[PDB]
């Protein structure tokens, strides 16, 4: 019952500039994960151990933090990182999602 | 290449029961946990729970102690999970996953089924 | 030898006498007194381990002798414990592994990778379960005026007690490994803001995990959390288990069904007839969110009082209240439930002291004070009420010889006279010893004899010391100069 409360539900973002995602957590969990799903899809891993980065995720992509206080930064937003991000715990029963995140571009 | 094969649509009337399957294929099947995932319409991840296809150890959120059960075909490689009691709020698209059967800082979901569109009405 | 007239003197009338004392108001009362905990927390373990042992042989004409021996102890991975241990008592007989930042491979008897069998240890007499590979040591065939190798890896699987001190970050196994890291450590359920000096892929933990005997070959029926660390000499495999049940820095020392609880000005008196102590706490009780880790205190003071109150009090007292904690003198906390009879109703770390003797001098102090100071205090009301009721018979012998009466009182020989009251002015042969007999009721009161105490000790520091078989300071002293009694640490050459 891990509560994973996650901002902004929409980001704006021009392509080039750099924007952060947050993950916050009702309690402290060992280590935070995160997939995208674009639309009609299934998800993916993406960031897991809350700084690895998944099989074939661009280094732009990076994660930091500890505890309660998650984040996910892109370096140099692009037009194909459009989707919803969510942010996900397994250290308690149940593993809960995040509401996640949607990343809109401003072409 | 690991791959994850899931069933397919279904349409089913309310207060039937339905059984999702996802085969496996790419990699050994027994030694690797297979969760289940809910996301309905417009909305997020719900977890459901897990088995071990190596020791039938089930772990499942109460949430669904009502709704799911799991089992697994050992000689197709494939995993079932059993939905009793349709509802209306049981409408969602359905997920398999691939998890380690341990926990450590790698254990994630690194591989996910395609996905069923479940949809009880009439 | 006067007459009398002017000087008049009258008697002393009654004296106001002492009233008895008004007695002390005790509250009995159930307790349970809990001590320092200074045991360790012990938990089993079992290791995994290899023995890799490579041997240098020359080969001489008529001799052989070995030129080195090198022994080192090898984790198994995460995945034998699980694959192969676990699942089919069976050890590969190769060890892969990381010394000194390289990854090194030793194969047994310098042969191929093959699954051998794990099989139970020769039986020793106080030791525990142990199980391993091979039995004897691989060294390599001759030929002659050569160095060759010789590879002996040995599978070792041993269950261990573990043992850790507060503040519970690490742990030690019964070979005398330090692990560094806290008994309660995990990746689920809020274990991981313990301690660990480990890198996060050294552990790992299994969820519905079934220990196979590596006796029996039986698998268990309950599942178990499992606590796996690749340490670099040895794999540690442990079940989990929360902190805060499973711990408590305080210990339950002795439970009395008669409590009496008095009052001491700011303080409570707590006293026991049965222990012969007597505690003393504050009247202000003492929280139970102050003492760091203390979650068994009202567990067991609660199942100690009802178990009590069931087989002493269960007809004759009620309870009032809920129970109630106090904080004594040398390190003692004191749960305490009140009680009243059925005809009456209308963080920080305690540190006790090893000695209660003082709370058995201040039981057998006050148990000696409230006698003598009770009787005592009955002597001086019987002292007062019987020469105020002598006065009715001075007052009837001071009419008849008025002359013995004055000067009994007075204090010299007095001749006397009265008018309502005493007018007082100063003032054959032989036959020293006629038959005399005793109007005077006798009283022999001895005095206590001074009485010496010695110094008595059952055992002195110097038996304990050397009750142990080897002192660890006495072995390395010795064998630090084994260098300096039998070699040349100086010349060169």
């Amino acid at each position: 019952q891990i509560v994973l409360s996650q901002s902004p539900a929409i980001l704006s973002a021009s392509p080039g500039e750099k924007v952060t995602m947050t993950c916050r957590a009702s309690s402290s969990v060992s280590y935070i994960y995160w997939y995208q799903q674009k639309p009609e899809s299934s998800p993916k891993p993406w960031i897991y151990a809350t700084s690895n980065l998944a099989s074939g995720v661009p280094g732009r992509f990076s994660g930091s933090g500890s505890g309660t206080s998650y984040s996910l930064t892109i370096s140099r937003v692009e037009a194909e990182d459009a989707a919803t991000y969510y942010c996900q715990q397994w250290s308690y029963n149940p593993y809960t999602f995040g509401g996640g995140t949607k990343l809109e571009i401003r072409r | 290449e690991v791959q994850l094969q899931q069933s397919g649509p279904e349409l089913v009337k309310p207060g039937a029961s339905v059984k999702i399957s996802c085969k496996a294929s790419g990699y050994t099947f027994a030694d690797y946990t297979m969760h289940w995932v809910k996301q309905s319409h417009g909305k997020s991840l719900e977890w459901i729970g897990y088995i071990n296809p190596y020791s039938l150890f089930i772990d499942s959120n109460q949430k669904f102690k009502n709704k799911a059960t799991l089992t697994v075909d050992n000689s197709s490689y494939t995993a079932y999970m059993e939905l009793r009691s349709l509802t209306s709020e049981d409408s969602a698209v359905y997920y398999c996953a691939r998890f380690p059967p341990y926990y450590g800082f790698d254990s994630h979901f690194d591989y996910w089924g395609q996905g069923t569109a479940l949809t009880v009405s009439s | 030898p006067p007459p009398t007239g002017a000087t008049v003197v009258q008697f002393e009338q009654p004296r106001p006498c002492p009233r008895a004392p008004d007695g002390q108001n005790y509250t009995e009362g159930i307790a349970v007194i809990f001590k320092e905990n200074i045991a360790p927390y012990k938990f089993k373990a079992t290791m995994y381990y290899k023995d890799v042992t490579v041997s240098q042989v020359w080969f001489g004409h008529r001799y052989s002798q070995f030129m080195g021996i090198f022994e080192d102890r090898a984790p198994v991975p995460f995945e034998e414990v699980i694959d192969k241990i676990n699942a089919r008592g069976v050890c590969r007989s190769t060890a892969k592994y990381v010394r000194n930042n390289m990854e090194s491979t030793a194969f047994h008897r310098d042969d191929d990778e093959s699954d051998m069998k794990l099989k139970p240890a020769k039986a020793a007499t106080r030791t525990s379960r142990g199980w391993h590979t091979t039995d004897l040591k691989y060294n390599p065939s001759r030929i002659e005026a050569f160095h060759r190798y010789g590879t002996t890896v040995n599978c070792i699987v041993e269950e261990v007690e573990a043992r850790s001190v507060y503040p519970y970050d690490e742990f030690v196994l019964a070979t005398g490994d330090f692990v560094y890291m806290s008994p309660f450590y995990g990746y689920r359920d809020g274990a991981h803001a313990e301690h660990t000096a480990y890198a996060a892929d050294r552990f790992r933990q299994v969820d519905g995990y079934y220990e196979r005997d590596l006796s029996t070959g039986r698998r268990a029926s309950t599942p178990a959390t499992r606590n796996l660390l690749t340490t670099p000499k040895f794999t540690v495999g442990w079940d989990w288990a929360p902190k805060r049940p499973s711990v408590c820095t305080l210990t339950k020392w002795q439970e009395v069904d008669e409590m009496l609880r008095a009052e001491y000005g700011p303080s409570f008196r707590f006293s026991s007839s049965a222990l012969s102590t007597t505690f003393t706490t504050n009247r202000t009780e003492y929280a139970l969110s102050r003492v760091d880790l203390g979650d068994c205190v009202g567990r067991e003071a609660r199942e100690a009082v009802d178990r009590i109150f069931l087989r002493r009090y269960n007809g004759t007292h009620v309870k009032v209240g809920q129970v109630q904690y106090y904080l004594a003198t040398g390190g003692f906390l004191i749960a305490y439930q009140p009680l009243l009879s059925n005809a009456l109703v209308e963080v920080e770390r305690i540190k006790t002291t090893s000695s209660v003797e003082f709370a058995r001098l201040q039981f057998t102090y006050d148990h000696i004070q409230r006698h003598v100071n009770d009787m005592l205090g009955r002597i001086a009301i019987a002292w007062c009420e019987l020469q105020n009721h002598e006065l009715t018979l001075w007052n009837e012998a001071r009419k008849l010889n008025p002359n013995a009466i004055a000067s009994a009182t007075v204090g010299r020989r007095v001749s006397a006279r009265m008018l309502g009251d005493v007018m007082a002015v100063s003032t054959q042969l032989g036959r020293a010893d006629v038959t005399t007999v005793s109007t005077f009721i006798n009283l022999n009161l001895t005095m206590l004899e001074d009485h010496e105490f010695v110094p008595l000790e059952v055992y002195t520091r110097q038996e304990i010391k050397d009750s142990g078989l080897l002192d660890y300071t006495e072995v390395q002293r010795r064998n630090q100069l084994h260098a300096l009694r039998f070699a040349d640490i100086d010349t060169v050459i």
